[PDB]
């Protein structure tokens, strides 16, 4: 579920979640979908990647979630293998 | 419910308690193929409101005691300008 903290708070841990995966080259596993905390990490993203957004250090976010729960697994099915396609929020 | 400093006004055109209904229909609304809230967790819901066009918001049939009529019939304040006569 979605939740509102301090702003403080906002800048802190959406400033140096960056700052991790900016300088080690890491893997950020979540949890897939557009509510709670799983978006909250992708405004950190967000809050780089368009801004100051740097090819050096290309940040990787892998989203974990389930087939099944997804809004729109219509529109997004392909027997021919590979597609550059694309679906509507 | 205690005294609230007023007259004896007959703005409800009786000194008493009028007793009012209000048909809250209820639409447990829906989107393409059916919805919830997703903003809690809850159930949205809609409901059909008349704005008066005079009047400054949005509201529902006050089955205030119509007049020689009964509070079903109040109901039909604004529901005789919903045009059926017919489903009672």
């Amino acid at each position: 579920k979605n939740f509102n903290m301090k702003p403080r708070l906002k800048s802190i841990f959406r400033r140096g979640l960056v700052k991790v995966a900016q300088t080690t080259g890491a893997w950020i596993i979540t949890g897939g979908s557009h509510t709670g905390v799983m978006k909250q990490v992708g405004e950190a993203v967000r809050d780089f990647s368009l801004s100051s957004s740097y090819k050096e250090g290309e940040l990787i976010t892998i989203g974990v979630a389930t087939w099944g729960t997804v809004h729109r697994r219509e529109g997004l099915i392909h027997p021919t293998g590979s597609f550059p396609a694309e679906y509507i929020l | 419910m205690g005294r609230t400093g007023l007259r004896g006004r007959g703005s409800l055109s009786c000194f008493g308690p009028n007793h009012t209904l209000y048909p809250m229909v209820t639409r447990w609304r829906r989107n393409e193929d059916g919805a919830i809230c997703r903003k809690s967790i809850k159930k949205m819901l809609e409901v059909l409101v008349v704005k008066l066009p005079l009047s400054e918001h949005w509201a529902l049939p006050g089955g205030s005691r119509e007049p020689g009529e009964m509070l079903p019939r109040k109901l039909k304040r604004i529901l005789r300008q919903e045009h059926w006569p017919s489903f009672e």
